[PDB]
């Protein structure tokens, strides 16, 4: 079933659903999942979400389709912008932290860590260190205090470090950069100081194959060095990294294989999505037992936000490429994502899983239906619908959970009716159709499954008793309440129903009783001058009527029969028994052949 | 339909090894994962191994960590897992699943959709 | 379905026995039954009638001679015998009121596996 905090994302995601069925203005999901790491302990999970937040607070979209958004420029600019600001914030934590101002805390950290070097030091630290670390939190103001003080050793690195705080793309000259790489691999690639090689790299863009692990030990410290790094312009194509070069390789060296594998999924997670890719990293996240929900609400999150490029087509993956994109990312097949999470409690608590089931709504489906409709009109089905599901009726509509986010029900309910129908579930469907106020389809749907047995015998363990209750008290709700159906189906159920009485008292012994009855229908002949019209009565009577004329007409003639053998009277019963042949003479509807045999056979009998 | 026949159980003594093996029946496995699973009273399923779909590495369950041993054959289109150091509990119908979802490696049970019938196996201590 | 109807036997001038059916294949509170006869040496004549509730029936002979009794509660019923007279010798049937039409004059043949009624 469910887990506590499975249930707690799910009474949220209940209070987002009252929230977008309300027409509210509210907090997208991304707020109410943070705060949701405090509500209950936990520690990572608040991580997490605080990244998954800080990354979505971008532009959205300023474009017309998501595509555009995804693959343009300064969309990809503003993601790495603001993952560059959360790993230097997180770090900054870290260390505030663990260390237990900035310009001093930097130092007492220096400190403790590491107590040739070039450019000496300052106030007994060294200068290149200093710069990097400080450069490290994203606190420039620092770095500009240091640079201000150290400033007799260096001039070039003055206005490099100048014209670094002057674009906010922290892009140089183009010449700049150039001359920047010209006297990095002249006079500081060939160094013993690592720490300012690092700094050099970031700082111009150089050497795009250093990865730096022993100043940046860390996965998150290289997932800083290389984003730090990145570029989009185009300056020379030998030290030009591209992004989707390192996505590529990230996805490479991280996860496909390796993510389960690993035992530390928060952190693979991180870092798969800090770098502007988000479904390829739900889609292993959702894998692992112990992180399912986290990662299925990341991405109900995302797709709220519309921050998401779902799988066009049908398919039978999760995460999917279609091999047209210029790069794109792995495409996300939504629609299978919530159906495999969902089906874990589907068929033991559906309550909550009908919310979740609400997001695919405006999601299409190879029929061209909604999915949410040919999703609900399985769960419903297969788990035994309730009222709790839609209702119970009397003459009036009890409130269930699909009333709770969806107006007009009747569509809904009109729909898993016809569903559960092409099912061969007919009963069920005749109920649902009925909890529907629809009368023509209540009754046309009844009429089939009661057709053979209104001459079927009493049986113990049957269904006769059970059609017969049920076609009663639709009888009731509708002629009580007024409620009128279309007239040649209408005609034909109470025909039928009528008829379920007549048989019934027929199979008892009544003799007289029924007669009167079989009389009242104008079915068969009673006069030899009115079975000109009775031949003309049908024509109009549906398949039913024929499924069962036959013994219609056999108990008739054993009524009569039994009455002329058990009697002057019998020239007026045996006149309509002629009759009855006449019209059994000239049926087209069904028969059989030992039909007419007995027919004819007690007709020259009884003369 | 592409079945399965999950086969190679039996019932065999405490610590001996066991050699379980499942053959794919009407398809190429070299884009799908394998995975095996168990079947006890315990649960209603559980998690043993799950192999990718390069036959390089794969993930073991939340217990059996260091003690069995899974492969694939392309080549032989196989799935093996053979066993070590066995455990009374372990009588059990372990089943051989199919993985389609291209990512990772699911060691929940819903993630796969095709399966064989099972093999049954009995550790008598 | 099945109607088993025994009792009988050789019964002596004006004996009395009561001749027991089982009912058995159909609800039997909401289908009235009949009892006939068929003799060795003469043909099939109605005897006795009864519906689900409502009354009874028999021919004129056998009035005051038989008795209906159908024990509803246990689907079985029974006709109860008395006082003979030698030409009720035949072979009974606890069968459908409604079917004992067809069965009558050597239409369809009766599906009770028959008792001997036999009587001096």
């Amino acid at each position: 079933s469910l887990d506590n905090v499975e249930m707690a994302y799910a009474r949220q995601m209940y209070m987002y659903n009252e929230k977008v069925v309300s027409g509210h203005l509210q907090p997208s999901l991304v707020d109410l999942c943070t705060e949701a790491a405090e509500r209950l302990d936990d520690k990572n999970v608040s991580d997490l979400w605080v990244m998954v937040k800080q990354m979505t607070d971008v532009p959205l979209i300023p474009a017309s389709d998501t595509l555009k958004s995804r693959c343009s420029g300064q969309m990809q600019m503003a993601f790495v912008r603001q993952a560059l600001n959360y790993l230097e914030q997180s770090y900054k934590n870290y260390t505030l932290i663990s260390v237990f101002g900035t310009y001093n805390l930097v130092r007492s950290f220096l400190n403790i860590r590491l107590p040739g070097l070039q450019d000496g030091e300052i106030e007994g630290y060294p200068v290149w260190a200093l710069i990097y670390y400080c450069m490290r939190c994203g606190d420039l103001m620092a770095a500009q205090q240091v640079v201000n003080r150290a400033q007799h050793q260096l001039g070039d690195f003055k206005n490099c470090f100048q014209e670094y705080i002057h674009n906010k793309d922290r892009r140089l000259s183009p010449t700049t950069e150039n001359k920047l790489r010209l006297h990095y691999r002249r006079a500081v690639r060939a160094s013993t100081d690592p720490y300012k090689r690092a700094v050099y790299c970031i700082i111009g863009r150089c050497d795009v194959s250093d990865n730096h692990s022993e100043v940046a030990d860390k996965t998150e410290d290289y997932l800083w060095l290389k984003l730090s790094q990145v570029c989009f312009e185009d300056s020379s194509p030998q030290d030009r990294l591209t992004l989707p070069q390192f996505q590529k390789q990230l996805f490479e060296d991280y996860g496909e294989s390796h993510f389960a594998v690993n035992q530390q999924p928060y952190l693979y997670f991180q870092v798969l999505f800090l770098t502007a890719q988000f479904e390829a990293a739900i889609a292993f996240l959702f894998r692992l037992e112990r992180t399912r929900c986290h990662a299925v609400h990341v991405a109900l999150a995302l797709f709220e936000l519309k921050l998401l490029l779902k799988s066009t087509g049908q398919s039978a993956q999760l995460l999917s490429q279609e091999p047209g994109e210029p790069q794109g990312v792995r495409r996300l097949n939504f629609i299978r994502l919530l159906m495999l999470y969902t089906r874990k409690f589907e068929p033991t608590d559906p309550r909550e899983a009908l919310q979740y089931f609400y997001f695919l709504r405006n999601e299409k489906d190879n029929q061209g239906e909604s999915m949410f409709l040919r999703c609900v009109s399985e769960l419903v089905i297969e788990s035994r619908e309730f009222d709790m599901l839609l209702g119970k009726l009397d003459g009036s509509r009890k409130p269930g959970a699909i009333d709770k986010f969806t107006r007009d029900t009747k569509t809904i309910i009109n729909k898993v009716a016809s569903v559960a129908e092409n099912k061969g579930l007919f009963e069920e469907a005749a109920k649902l159709y009925d909890l529907a106020k629809n009368p023509d389809k209540v009754l046309e749907l009844t009429n089939k499954l009661l057709s053979p047995v209104v001459s079927q015998i009493s049986a113990p363990q049957s269904n006769r008793e059970r059609l017969k209750n049920m076609a009663l008290a639709i009888a009731e709700r509708y002629k009580s309440q007024g409620v009128s159906a279309e007239k040649s189906i209408n005609s034909t159920f109470y025909l039928l129903l009528d008829l379920i009485t007549f048989f019934d008292e027929y199979h008892a012994g009544h003799i007289d009783l029924s007669f009167d009855v079989i009389e009242r229908l104008k079915l068969v002949p009673l006069s030899q001058d009115s079975v000109e019209e009775r031949v003309a009565a049908f024509r109009n009577f549906s398949d039913e009527i024929r499924h069962n004329l036959s013994e219609i007409l056999l108990a008739t003639m054993n009524i009569l029969f039994t009455q002329y053998k058990r009697l002057d009277k019998d020239s007026v019963l045996r006149s309509q028994a002629r009759a009855l042949i006449t019209f059994a003479g000239m049926i087209p509807y069904r028969m059989s052949g030992d039909t007419n045999a007995r027919l004819v056979q007690m007709e020259v009998l009884m003369n | 339909q592409v079945q399965l026949v999950e086969s190679g159980g039996g019932v065999v003594q405490t610590g001996d090894s066991l050699m379980l093996s499942c053959t794919v029946s009407g398809h190429t496995i070299d884009n799908w994962a394998m995975g095996w699973f168990r079947q006890t009273p315990r649960k209603q399923r559980e998690f043993v191994a799950a192999i990718d779909k390069r036959g390089t590495g794969a993930i073991y369950g939340n217990s059996v960590k260091g003690r069995f041993t899974v492969s694939r054959d392309n080549a032989k289109n196989m799935v093996y897992l053979r066993m070590n150091s066995l455990k009374p509990e372990d009588t059990a119908v372990y089943f051989c699943a199919v993985d389609q979802l291209n990512a990772g490696l699911g060691d929940v049970s819903y993630d796969y959709d095709y399966w064989g019938q099972g093999t049954q196996v009995t550790v008598s201590s | 379905v099945q109607l088993v109807e025994s009792g009988g036997g050789l019964v002596q001038p004006g004996g009395s026995l009561r001749l027991s059916c089982v009912a058995s294949g159909f609800t039997f509170s909401r289908v009235g039954m009949g009892w006939v006869r068929q003799a060795p040496g003469k043909g099939l004549e109605w005897v006795s009638d009864i519906n689900a509730s409502g009354g009874t029936g028999y021919a004129d002979s056998v009035k005051g001679r038989f008795a209906i009794s159908r024990d509803n509660a246990k689907n079985t019923l029974y006709l109860q015998m008395n006082r003979l007279k030698p030409e009720d010798t035949a072979v009974y049937y606890c069968a459908k009121m409604m079917d004992t039409a067809m069965i009558e004059a050597g239409i369809i043949k009766p599906a009770g596996q028959g008792t001997q009624v036999t009587v001096s």
